[PDB]
């Protein structure tokens, strides 16, 4: 359009380009769109492309000051959803120029943050986003990633073991350090603050950091293995966040954690850059299937959020538990794991992957398993997550009848028995009970752990 | 297409046509009915963007008669016929102005 | 891992 | 419980206290809980109280190191939901000691961030949260608030007028400033960056700030009215955010904006403290009915998010449009407005308010109306939002057939005609057309605006 | 506003 | 002996003398009437940052007492209303206005807003009278960092004079503030009931 | 190779991959290789791929610790050179992982910096380098570029006019400012320090900056046109460079210059980032056909250096004169210009372009023409460089018989007469004399300038 | 200029 | 101590 004509217009003629082949540099998005009744699919897809890019609810004269054809998002393909009929899949391409370099949420909130519909869409859901390699290279990514983290902690050949201190709230700093010390000396690689342990009246953050670090050094000397505790630096302001991270580094803490939900993207991205500058490992917690990622027809799918968290940066990523999930979503669990750790993820509709995602050299992220898991879950966990994972047993360790050290040892024995059995070629999920029962013959701690919780 | 003509403005209601006596009166009635205290500020035209205009006497705390406010507007006009004159309404519950508009644009 | 599953491969 | 016994236990005996009267200092929460089939309501409510506080999926010995009775969250009342039968209302009290002072999301993510269910709950929804005054006093709140903002900008007696520059993306800095200049000189109080205008290749942030500030000063000199433009300081890292805010202050920009969704709580809270320290007004955008707040039985209700945003701090708050919403949710619109601006909001179930919310002296926040609104919406907008609001007309201004200045004037005339008519005692919503038609007799800009978009 | 609707009132 | 005391720390003299002197079981009543500070000790103290003669030179005021006025009510006014009261007093013939001693940074009037509106009021009245004007901006603060920050903002906006409640703030804060005032050419008003 | 065998080996079997298709992310290089007598072409190309990447003159056991197949540079095609027979073209692909992000010389010195031959090559020459878009996005690029520079200086519709102050050395600061003032008030857009004017005993840099800035402000007030002077911040140390740049910004100087040859890449890249952070335009001087880029069979071609300078960052780029060059290299002049200013340069062997170079959104750079040019060159200059160029007339201005102001006016009249004639559709190079002669009828300054130097 | 000669075009 | 004598108790 070369001439200005005020007034509301349809979006199909500008924002629906069925003959458009996406450039390699394009940000691609797959939306599950349920259009308003009567509205054609091509128009509704065009409406989402307009509102998430250069479109306005009415024609503006300022469009003619730039070239819309270059800058606009444009829907280029529509596909039926297998199962539903109301919804359809819109594939929309966004020129890479639309986004701030190294600011992956600026992609995200442009796409769905403030995209209400332009009166043509009654339901939107962002399924997948292809971040082109050109854009990936501008993001910080994980400050260290799997391979460097293993080198720094000198840990090889098995999943790492962690544990959140319980109760979630209420412990004094010294009692917190006692719990940490007992877990670490018993065989856990890591302990961690609970996500909502920041700096409360019952335990100020600086006191916690000091006692925890003393606990970490003591257990490391008494086991001869490197130990860590994710010190939670999540804070109300960035200054406070950086101050706590600086104190963690000052006292020699190898690893910190950040609640991405509490803190937000800006804080997390800054923290991840800080962590790479200061050689501190960064554990990220972002609950999924909670508010944002649980509704199957309304919201942002967790694999998009997973991609964002990897670009924003984190050496570990945790959402929810995987074993309690059904065998059906286990295929989605395996696809989730691959987005975190692999360099190139090919398209696979069965797993929910609509685009090839190329990470290039961006480091992978440790996948974290938590939840109400105990020793009996260990075979499934080892089989599903493999070696490049952290298995966190909070209640499973502090809930052992003989205390933290024994609980840590039980989990450590169970983990190593499963890893050894896997390396011997045994099907550890099918033979799980027998593997644990045999290892329990030499580990009284494991024996009573298996009696404490049910197979 | 019509070209938009740039001119200086005077905040609230300055984009409407200039107020006659009834429209001014109705706004003062509104301010009194809200329990706000009418006041009068004035300033030289070039200083209209200052935070502190000259206050005309004191705010008419607990004034219920619209005609008293109008008379004081006239008194302020006569005392400073070249000044911009603003009607304010103090809201002591918010410690804010509930309403403010220029009744005379000055010269 | 890392370079086993590259787009280059 | 005085003695340690390992193993999974029910939560009813610890976390269900039907005789508990909440202390004035308690954080109160109202959850709409749909329990797993077979699970009793008192047990499921107890499960949510446990997981959002001091509970673990299995008994841990570290509970005995502290006093759970003091620290635990405890459900104290259960109510049916009017309409549903599967769901019920759980009222849970949290001791104020559980939370970091001045970190309101630490309250929020403790409550729902990472609360999956303990196998007793299949559906959770946070309806309302009573922040006690003791906790409110620890939060920064709005850096200035309504009354101070009006004093700083010297604006009284009407809603403020704003406009997002369109197209959302694609304009060069100089062309951006041209659009801003034309809008401001035409009668708008504010213009603003689009939420996703940060620092893109087509317009780097520093160039935008300079040209916009030149546009703002020029229009202010040519109108004799104070002008502003919300400069978007949303950035990938906190350092970058602060740097842009500092440059805004350095060049004399009176107001900045922050996309809370993009940036996150930590960045926003830090920015709001910075704004109070530097006398800069802060506009907050947080889309609601988008991902988080749209699903009526799954997620966090927007009034809880509204309370958080007020405590976190912002002088303006924007989510979505209010006029297009139905008359039914207009009562929820009015309740939303009051949470933003009033000092004490009494309980009112009809509006969704389950607790008295006392703000004390915390300043109110300007409510912002946007969307596809134009002159015809002005009567409803003035009637619903009243004077302490910002009415943003992006497309409604730049989509005027005679350009920005004329569009700005049309909206300015419509607004002042509605305000004057309201002050005269007329029912402006019922008499809206006649009010605008009469004002259109003296404003050709308004006349053709009314012909451009439909009543 | 501000102090009109206080808990004190 | 003068050696008993820290140089330039006159309260260290004061609290040594009566601060913590209970009696050694021989005295049932004590009262410090006068203290001779020797000139040798006086020379170690900062003293007034400017004093009478320099203050008159800085404000260009000669031949009469200066006139001031505390804004009333003591508490409750918004920043803009505070500046209005200040502007009206100053343009009427007062040399100074001042914050009340307990006006610091309250919810109804945050300190930075007050400083800005007061300074605008001060400049306006000075232009309209042709006489130098001032307003004692109260920098009394809970912490020294906060005290210095407010004093720095006072200097930044061109405020000629600040005030400090010695009772609220204390000797250490006041002595530091007085040294700061001499370093930055700001007049310092002290209130000590 | 899976097993370690010490000893010298050939490179053909590892580093010659004729079936390799370059990835879009690969750094591609075209070398003109003259092999040692007897050595096969495939072996010599393999030798250059080895030495410029993961190769060693003898087999090392550490190769087996990594995957060479992923990381190695590999020659993938060989082509004859049209004209020579001894030489051939080797096309070598380098995985993007080999290079530091945003450090384009790390690409350059890896390729040719320290690549001697491995005893298989007797002659090397880097002809072209394909920087993939993924790598381009990591570089800072020009701090502002053509379009933003025109917006900042408010200059449109013609080439900009500049002038180096002469004599190159020897003038006091005040006399320097006098010369600058006279040039600027006469009609030049810019003046500039000579490349080797830094801080000499006869003129210390701070004095020069002050007097020049006073000259710039005075002439700007007296002409009503924006003026600038490239203040040379080239310095012995980075601290000194930044200090001078900071003083330039402090006194309001709009533009600075940097001698890339003197300063080097690291200083220039840092300076360009500083310039974008501080809104200062950056003029770059890098002499070509001097030491590095003049020898046609030995060295780095100027188009590779041009690409580096654009990525490193500069708003203007200057090497040598273009008009004195022969009509043959004018095609190479036009190709040089396009690499500086265009977004996508297609492959074209006739111009020496062996790969498509995609710049994406990276801003273009003003091309600068200098040398012993005077008014008679103006038609050719306008025709060759077009509007997005700076024409610098040092001697052509200060060598005018009536002094700088008259000389500046003569050049300004000649330039505008040529631009106006071009816009009228006239062939200005063929009609150059007539165009200048006609304009000389109204400009006595131009008239005697044409009599001072020969057509 | 700028976007006239893009690879996209 | 600490939580023995709370207002909550």
């Amino acid at each position: 359009v070369k001439k200005y004509s005020a007034g509301v217009k349809e979006y199909r003629q500008t924002y629906w380009m069925p003959e458009y082949t996406p450039l390699d540099s394009d940000i691609l998005a797959c939306f599950k769109i349920t259009p308003q009744p009567g509205v054609d699919r091509e128009e509704a897809a065009a409406a989402v492309a307009a509102e998430s890019s250069t479109g306005t609810w009415t024609t503006v004269w300022t469009d003619l000051l730039t070239d819309m054809d270059y800058y606009k998002g444009r829907a280029y393909r529509i596909e039926d959803v297998p199962g539903d009929d109301a919804a359809f899949y819109a594939f929309i391409a966004y020129p890479i120029d639309l986004f701030e370099e190294g600011s992956v949420v600026n992609v995200f909130t442009s796409l769905v943050g403030n995209v209400f519909g332009f009166k043509a869409v009654r339901g939107l859901r962002l399924e997948d986003v292809r971040f082109p390699l050109a854009y990936v290279k501008t993001c910080g990514g994980p400050p260290h990633g799997i391979q460097v983290e293993r080198d720094k902690m000198n840990k090889y050949g098995r999943p790492l073991l962690g544990c959140t201190i319980k109760p979630k709230l209420g412990l004094s700093a010294k009692n917190y350090g006692r719990a940490v010390y007992e877990c670490l000396r018993g065989g856990l690689d890591f302990t961690k603050d609970d996500e909502n342990i920041n700096s409360q009246p019952f335990m100020r953050w600086r006191d916690r950091f000091l006692f925890v670090q003393d606990a970490t050094e003591t257990a490391e000397a008494q086991t001869g293995e490197r130990k860590g505790h994710y010190l939670n630096v999540t804070a109300p302001t960035p200054e406070e966040m950086y101050k706590r991270a600086e104190f963690a580094k000052e006292i020699g803490a190898p690893i910190i954690m950040h609640d991405y939900i509490t803190g937000g993207f800006t804080a997390n991205t800054g923290l991840a850059k800080w962590c790479q500058d200061n050689g501190v490992l960064l554990h990220i917690h972002r609950a999924m299937h909670a508010v944002i990622d649980r509704n199957p027809n309304h919201g942002i799918h967790f694999r998009v959020l997973t991609k964002i968290l990897r670009l924003s940066g984190g050496d570990h990523l945790h959402t929810g538990t995987v074993v309690g999930k059904l065998e059906g979503d286990r295929a989605s669990t395996l696809g989730w794991i691959d987005l975190l750790r692999e360099s190139f993820i090919p398209e696979d509709r069965s797993r929910g992957i609509f685009f090839d995602q190329d990470w290039g050299s961006m480091p992978g992220v440790f996948a974290v398993a938590s939840g109400g898991i105990h020793v009996w879950h260990m075979p499934a966990l080892v089989n599903i997550f493999g070696d490049d994972s952290v298995l966190q047993f909070g209640g499973g360790t502090l809930g052992h009848p003989w205390g933290n050290a024994a609980g840590a040892a039980a989990n450590r024995v169970a983990l190593e028995a499963c890893v050894e059995a896997r390396n011997q070629g045994r099907d550890i999920e099918k033979e799980g009970k027998e593997i644990l029962t045999a290892a329990a013959q030499h580990s009284p701690e494991l024996k009573i752990a298996m009696e404490t919780w049910k197979e | 297409m019509q070209d938009y003509k740039q001119s200086l403005k005077y905040e609230t209601f300055s984009y409407l046509p200039p107020m006659n006596a009834e429209r001014i009166r109705a706004q003062i009635k509104y301010a009194i009915a809200q329990g706000w205290s009418p006041g009068i500020e004035h300033v030289e035209v070039k200083n209209s963007m200052n935070q502190y205009w000259y206050m005309w006497k004191l705010p008419f705390f607990g004034e219920q008669n619209v005609d008293n406010v109008l008379a004081e507007i006239e008194a302020c006009r006569s005392a400073y016929p070249t000044h911009q004159v603003k009607l304010v309404a103090y809201d002591n519950y918010a410690q804010s102005l509930g309403l403010a508009f220029v009744v005379y644009r000055g010269n | 891992p890392r370079l086993d599953l590259i787009e280059q491969a």
